[PDB]
């Protein structure tokens, strides 16, 4: 349904430099710790902020990922506490974005509290595809592009590939 | 006899798009891309011997000219195609540097593209899409199912089909012209349904009725070559009375040699393919056809077992 | 353009010998003062490091930089031609698809040259080490080969531990625990044995074993090797050469990693 | 209690390597005259039993048997530590549920010590040695390791032959048949390197290759091996130690038997 | 009958080491002046050819030829009983079902006696030796070695090219490529390290490295290993025995 591509443009349309990471494949949280690490609290050689995307995060099979983050949120709160109380500490600067197939999975139990929640429902590929041919001066009727979308079958690498193939003949 | 002559498939091979009489729309397209440049990643599927190696062979050339030796790097299923083959010398080939005219790339042809390991197809992804400025990707093979859906994603799919009586005989009457043959019309007919689409069959059986007569005529073909051994065992099938099927598997199927195997195995495949019928008679004459396989595969092959597959056939058929 | 002629091949041989195995891609960058190479595992856990000064070449022309990325695995398969006295001459142009190796024997007689492809590698070389650490150390490296290849059998993490005067590795896992406790000594009948520690704070750390056991080969290249802990980075195990020196940063095991 | 300290870490290392493989595991017991052990391999023809005194110890403390079983791959695994040259000692406490092993260098250096997890066996040691055999003879080891090395590749028999003033070892299989004819001599310029043998009866008794193969491991403990034969019991092949021995007692093949 | 009596039963041992592996049937024949073998691999691409006269043994009687056939792989599993040091006698009768090895120490003390089962082969012995070649070369054998170790690493193929004055070794592929290039030379301090070269016509053939490889075994029968190579046939590489030869001939690529 585009969930990937719907988090990469609203970073990049506010400004930020997006970082995606795949959380199925990272079978190393503990080692993933220094990427997350050096991704939220270091200056890239970007002029723009980064975004952290975790994609898949409830196939992370090892809870390795999901601790890592839950300890950098209550590092944060203790950090945060420290401002507004302490009488004369990494504080998160960037903001992260996570995306689920499953909500319910037992992995995201101890990250939903500290997480604002948001439902994608079941279009948006067709705006993309009219506008990448809009960009490569493609005159395709609307309709062709539905039944390249119902032959590909919601696949985005497909359908791009599909319609570069009809722009070379 | 000391050497041999090169047979008319490889003699005759087209070397020119223009001389490939096959399907006309992914001719003219292929032949538009080497025209212009800029070829993309492609997938050609379809049967065997309908001109998909020497349609890409052919683009890779004209797209090429004379940097074909050192910009085309050509892998078939006879040499190792594995994860290391693909991780080490596809990707030094892509990451290899080469002055090439501003329209041209470095193609990797691929042919039985089927039969690469999981794990060569899976690695190629990446392989493809780092160097996709530098370097093109050209498979052929039989089953596009074979091949992974994101290497599918990441090209375009041509899917050649059967050719027609016209274009056949057309490449049949283009040889005989330049090879002076003594041919006629019901000659190339037979030679035509021998080859049920097959041009490459065709041109071998054209050859092989010219060695061994010397005029192309339906008789020498017939005495030469097998009338399609699918179609005698469906007109076997489709028998209306049983002793006239009985005859037929006698003497055209039994009488001639042909095993039991083959018979069960192109009666059921006859059948799968049949649209005569209904599907729930097609069905259980499948059903009987492999019931009997059953006893076929465990040594009991005969010709009474085929008898009892036929008049199982015809019981259902009897209403 | 790369330039560099190694008295004998086997140098270079005994420190590719180090990245051998342990990673697969190797960044190199030739210039004024010396070459310098770099190489990260694909768990990002360990670096290699190397750097070998002008005066460690028989001869050395460098008037332009050249960054180069190859397949260590590539490397080695043809780095087994040295004849370990051959004359080893790396060579390349300024925008190089290739790295010739040409050794040459003495007299005009055997030249064996390869050509080997490179690889694209977004350059990125690393600066990780620290100013100070909490311990360093130092021992001859056959001894710590044997500590390390002792405890690596009975677990797949080696603990170092450092207090005033006592540095103790250990290993636990099935079969039982075992530990080997050295303390610092100055041996003048031939220092090249002696076991130095300058503890500015206890340390206590592990490593994955399967790690450990990669670099101890730097054994090969130096009598001596330099280990220097801390808790606010990775450890530093370092093998001096004459005019450079081999380094490996290995990231302590958070609780599980390497 | 058990507390057993070998000069060399190498004699147990090569006691132990000849129980390796060819038994899983092996019941030990130390008592005030020394240690003896025995194994037994799964189909049961093949005995390996140990003895050792007192005085092939530099210290042995006993006030108190303790009998202990183990694995004997865990104790290989562990038994690759002692340097060869370091110093063993062997520790246990009367009710324990693990064997100690202390493996420390001259100095007060490097200190190995594991802590090796025991096995309950029901203790039956077996004493299936005989008070006369058939025949015996004895000759070099590596001599002995030679004819089975020989013979084994051609079947997966080997039969023994003793008639007066001779000794001989035939195999025949499917590539054809082999034979190694010794006679008896003595060598006076080393008579480590004779042959004798003591006929009673003559002898014709056929062993598995693969349990011959696994016997002539002992060659390392002992420069002869003596062997003794009898148409009433298992073989018995002996590597004598500085005060003990090693023996291997192996049932002959009935037709079918190992 | 066939009664052959080695010195050291390691000239046998090693000179079978060159068949082994390569080849998996090899074809003996022991007549008056002394014996040959043959052995071809199943693609035959190579050929393994011995000869030893009477004179390379300590004791050779043949008043009737005998022919055998064997299996490489049976014969080398016996063939690690020589202790080297020990005497080896080959016997046979003149209508064998098998063949006996015989190792017996200075001493009467211990025997090692074999007896082998033999393989019916059609008795065609191969005369595909040419009277010249375009090209000939000698150098150490040990440098060959590691001419063909080196290269292999690199390819399949490894190519041999001669000009006047020079010999061109070459592999190249995926990796990339390598050479080695020597020249001619006669070193007096020790002549057994020279380079000869006599060249007739230059050539340019390529080989399988996997056979190159198969080849070089014969480094551990001469300290020389002689090369004759022809764009008409295949290429020859042998090995000087005392009273002898071990050669190696090698059909090249297309
Ligand atoms: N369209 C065509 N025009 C002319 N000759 C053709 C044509 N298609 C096939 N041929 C002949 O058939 C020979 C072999 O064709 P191929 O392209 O190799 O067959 P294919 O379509 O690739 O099927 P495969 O290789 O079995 S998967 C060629 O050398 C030609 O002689
Ligand atoms: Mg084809």
């Amino acid at each position: 349904i585009g969930k990937t591509s719907v988090a990469h443009v609203i970073a990049k349309q506010s400004g930020f430099s997006v970082s995606e990471i795949n959380a199925s494949d990272e079978r190393a949280g503990p080692m993933v710790k220094e990427k997350i690490y050096n991704l939220l609290f270091n200056h890239t050689f970007d002029t723009n902020p980064v975004c952290l995307v975790a994609d898949e995060i409830d196939g992370s099979i090892e809870s390795g990922f999901i601790r890592i983050l839950v300890d950098i949120m209550q590092s944060d709160i203790k950090a945060t506490n420290k401002l507004l109380y302490g009488q004369p500490s990494k504080l998160l600067t960037r903001p992260i974005i996570c995306i689920c197939n499953n909500l319910y999975a037992p992995s995201l139990e101890k990250l939903k509290p500290f997480c604002e929640i948001i439902a994608v429902k079941r279009t948006t590929l067709l705006e993309r595809l009219n506008l990448i041919c809009h960009k490569e001066n493609m005159n395709i009727p609307i309709k062709a592009i539905n039944d390249l979308i119902d032959l590909a079958q919601g696949d985005v690498r497909n359908c791009i590939n599909n319609l570069q193939f009809l722009a070379s003949n | 006899t000391l050497s041999l002559q090169l047979p008319w498939v490889e003699k005759y091979r087209p070397q020119v798009l223009s001389d490939i009489v096959g399907n006309k729309e992914t001719i003219d397209r292929l032949q538009q891309i080497a025209k212009d440049g800029n070829m993309p990643h492609m997938i050609i599927s379809g049967m065997p011997g309908i001109g998909k190696t020497t349609s890409v062979h052919c683009l890779a050339h004209e797209l090429l000219g004379r940097s074909y030796a050192d910009g085309v790097l050509e892998l078939n299923a006879s040499d190792d195609r594995g994860i290391d083959v693909v991780r080490n010398q596809i990707k030094h080939f892509a990451q290899k540097k080469l002055h090439l005219p501003p329209g041209k790339h470095k193609i990797v042809i691929l042919d039985e593209a089927d039969s690469m390991t999981a794990g060569a197809q899976q690695a190629l992804r990446r392989t493809m899409e780092l160097y996709s400025n530098s370097t093109r990707f050209a498979f052929a093979c039989n089953q596009s199912n074979k091949i992974i859906e994101p290497l599918q994603s990441r090209c375009a799919i041509l899917r050649y089909s059967k050719l027609s009586d016209e274009d056949v005989l057309k490449r049949l009457l283009q040889i005989i012209k330049l090879e002076d043959v003594k041919y006629t019309n019901d000659g190339l007919e037979a030679i035509i349904f021998t080859a049920e689409g097959d041009m490459r069959q065709a041109i071998n059986n054209l050859q092989s009725t010219v060695a061994g007569h010397g005029l192309v005529n339906a008789d020498n073909v017939f005495k030469i070559v097998d009338s399609p051994h699918p179609l005698i065992v469906k007109k076997m099938l489709l028998a209306s009375n049983l002793e006239d099927s009985i005859q037929i598997l006698r003497t055209d199927l039994w009488k001639k040699g042909y095993s039991s195997i083959d018979i069960v195995t192109t009666s059921f495949r006859v059948t799968k393919n049949l649209a005569q019928v209904k599907e729930s008679v097609r069905l259980e004459m499948i059903k009987e056809i492999g019931l009997t396989h059953m006893r076929i595969l465990e040594g009991v092959g005969t010709y009474l077992q085929l008898a009892s597959m036929l008049a199982k056939i015809h019981k259902l058929n009897n209403k | 353009m790369l330039e560099a002629k190694f008295e004998e091949a086997s140098l270079f041989k005994r420190i590719i010998d180090g990245f051998k195995d342990c990673v697969q891609l190797v960044n190199f960058q030739c210039k004024e003062d010396g070459i310098i190479a770099q190489a990260v595992d694909d768990s990002r856990v360990l670096l290699v490091s190397l750097e070998i000064g002008v005066e460690a070449f028989q001869e050395y022309r460098c008037d332009h930089p050249v960054t180069l990325g190859m397949d260590l695995t590539s490397l080695s398969k043809i780095l087994r031609c040295g004849n370990n006295t051959d004359t080893l001459t790396l060579i390349a142009d300024n925008t190089p698809d290739s790295i010739i190796l040409l050794f040459e024997d003495t007299k005009k007689d055997r030249i064996a040259e390869y050509s080997l492809k490179l690889m694209d590698i977004d350059a990125d070389f690393l600066k990780i080490e620290e100013l100070q650490y909490d311990s360093t150390l130092s021992l001859p490296s056959s001894e710590f080969s044997k500590i390390v290849r002792d405890l690596s059998q009975l677990s797949d993490s080696i603990n170092i531990m450092i207090t005033k005067e006592t540095i103790k590795f250990v290993a636990d896992g099935d079969i039982g625990s075992g530990s080997v406790i050295i303390k610092p000594f100055v041996d003048m009948e031939h220092p090249e044995t002696s076991i130095k520690l300058e503890m500015d704070q206890p340390v206590d750390l592990t490593f994955g074993a399967k790690y450990l056991l990669d670099i101890i080969k730097g054994s090969s290249l130096s009598d001596r090797v330099g280990i220097r802990l801390s808790s606010e980075a990775p450890a530093l195990f370092q093998f001096d050469l004459k005019s450079g020196f081999l380094q490996f940063f290995l990231a302590p095991k958070f609780n599980d990693e390497e």
